[PDB]
């Protein structure tokens, strides 16, 4: 999922 | 004194003519028209006082979609030709509405897409637009610039070294943040790096800025306010800290700065103060994005859901259901809302219908539109169209006016 | 400090100076003529008092809606002292209220309202009628 870098959580 | 006055009749006759044309000018187009049938003095009056262009002029003034019709059509070229003219053209103008507003209603629209051409790490995660050019960051840690009309590629900006994850410009200035922790500005007419803030320690995921001031927010989990005095003249003011993940989104107006995180919630700040105000509470998972305007808070999570809030009292006005991914980016004009998603479904809503809690939950998607191959990261809209980018590396323009 | 008004009948009315300079013509005859005091000759002295009394209060409301309730005579007279005297403000809610009078009638509802008689031949009504 991280394969966003625009957002994030945890 | 007298019972009964013909002020239209009397005000020409003692050389008045602009008082008269001044009362008629606060009509609708249906008392215009029946003011045009009142008598022959009154017809003359709005005839010879141009009232039909003076009351196209008046919408122009006060609403976009008037505005941005008189530009595309060519006759806001007449604005600021005879009376008869302006009066069998607003018909025209009424039924051009009607046909754009059920374009939208309808999903019926043209597409144009353009490829962005990423050589190596393809996604576009941002973007901006008017009506000569696209603004887009790039998950290639370059921001491209797009001929509107020609959708050729203007100017490649190169200089951050991680991707580019935010941005926003303005007739000066085009600023951008990155997952290489820095916020930069650039010259929106040559593309000249002017200026680099360090200060986040990890990724810049927003920011917006507005008269002299900007809001940065970053993977951090702060926030920072900066005074900008100029491109190259930007101090700190603030950091404002409190959010436990990192800070997705911030916007803000002169009211209020509004941040939301990861940690699942929306806080509210003063902008004059930098004071916490209140946590919006209410979604389930960490929030993707958000816009915020007068008093409406529309957000974006990873729930799947949309939630609406106002901004005084903190109250959850609405929940949105019914996109099936996580809901990435998310704008909001007077009529409509438009979101994506992680399933490459961008939805729109009626936002009038959302605000009203009478209306049931279903009627409130008007339509999904299935063009993206991958997430929606970001999309703009207006009266006419959006545009959207994604992690399949293209821009779409989605264009309802044919 | 008071400035004199002399209405067209001849009746003088003091007022306070502030009150007095929302009409841009009174302060155009103090600040610029050095007038003392300030002859109204088209201005009676009912209307002027009627002025003077909605300048105080705003040193469209619900106020001004109540103070607006009289016969159409007297909001023409209103309309006119208002222009004469270049108070924007008045001149825009007896404007409106007028306007508010027109909106969402019939022509028929509209010259009943204004005892007003239709003078179209049927020719020129029908062609006006059809270019709507
Ligand atoms: O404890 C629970 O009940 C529970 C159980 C399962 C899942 C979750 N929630 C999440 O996994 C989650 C993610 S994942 C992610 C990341 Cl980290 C980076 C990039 C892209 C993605 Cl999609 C991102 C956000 C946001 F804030 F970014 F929007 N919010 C979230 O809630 C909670
Ligand atoms: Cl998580």
């Amino acid at each position: 999922s991280y394969l966003d870098s625009g957002i994030h959580a945890g | 004194s007298m019972l009964q006055r013909d002020f239209i009749t009397a005000l020409p006759a003692r050389g008045l003519d602009h008082i008269a044309e001044n009362i008629l000018s606060y009509l609708d187009a249906k008392s215009l028209c029946a003011a045009e049938l009142v008598c022959k003095e009154w017809y003359r009056v709005t005839s010879d006082g141009m009232l039909w262009k003076k009351l196209i002029e008046r919408m122009v003034r006060t609403d976009s979609l008037w505005r941005g019709l008189a530009e595309r059509r060519g006759w806001g070229q007449y604005l600021f030709p005879p009376n008869s003219f302006y009066r069998a053209l607003y018909p025209k103008i009424i039924q051009d509405i009607e046909t754009i507003e059920s374009n939208w209603r309808c999903g019926r629209h043209s597409l144009q897409r353009i490829h962005c051409r990423s050589e190596t790490s393809k996604g576009v995660y941002c973007l901006q637009y008017d009506d000569q050019k696209i603004v887009s960051g790039l998950r290639d840690n370059t921001i491209k610039i797009w001929d509107k009309n020609t959708l050729e590629c203007k100017r490649i900006l190169t200089g951050h070294t991680g991707s580019v994850l935010c941005l926003q410009y303005d007739e000066r200035v085009i600023i951008t943040g990155s997952s290489d922790s820095t916020v930069r500005v650039w010259d929106v007419n040559t593309g000249e790096m002017l200026n680099t803030l360090i200060h986040h320690c990890e990724a810049v995921l927003h920011l917006r800025f507005n008269n002299g001031m900007m809001v940065t927010c970053s993977k951090d989990r702060s926030i920072a306010v900066w005074d900008m005095a100029s491109p190259t003249d930007i101090t700190l003011r603030r950091v404002l800290v409190g959010h436990r993940a990192a800070v997705n989104v911030v916007d803000f107006d002169d009211k209020y700065i509004v941040s939301a995180s990861g940690d699942r919630t929306i806080k509210v700040w003063n902008t004059s103060t930098c004071e916490f105000v209140r946590t919006l509470n209410g979604h389930k998972r960490g929030i993707a994005c958000l816009q915020y305007r007068d008093r409406l808070v529309v957000s974006g999570s990873s729930d799947n859901t949309i939630r609406l809030w106002d901004i005084e009292c903190g109250a959850c006005l609405r929940v949105l259901e019914g996109h099936e991914e996580l809901v990435r980016c998310i704008r909001f004009d007077n009529k409509r809302i438009v979101s994506g998603a992680y399933d490459g479904k961008i939805k729109v809503w009626d936002l009038v219908a959302a605000l009203d809690p009478r209306a049931p939950a279903g009627t409130l998607c008007l339509r999904t539109l299935v063009e993206h191959s991958g997430r929606v990261f970001r999309l703009q809209f207006d009266e006419f169209q959006i545009v959207s980018s994604s992690h399949d590396d293209t821009i779409l323009i989605w264009d309802f006016l044919n | 400090p008071s400035i004199k008004l002399q209405s067209s009948d001849g009746e003088i009315f003091e007022v306070d100076v502030e009150i007095a300079k929302q009409s841009v013509t009174i302060k155009t005859m103090l600040e610029d003529l050095g007038m003392d005091p300030v002859p109204l000759p088209n201005v009676n002295a009912a209307i002027l008092k009627k002025v003077i009394q909605w300048c105080t209060h705003h040193k469209i409301p619900v106020w001004d809606q109540e103070f607006l309730k009289v016969d159409q005579g007297t909001l023409f007279e209103l309309i006119l002292a208002a222009n004469y005297l270049d108070i924007k403000g008045l001149l825009d809610v007896t404007c409106k209220t007028v306007a508010n009078m027109i909106k969402g009638k019939t022509p028929e509802e509209i010259r009943k309202t204004f005892n007003i008689k239709n003078d179209f031949t049927e020719e020129e009504e029908a062609q006006v009628r059809k270019e709507n």
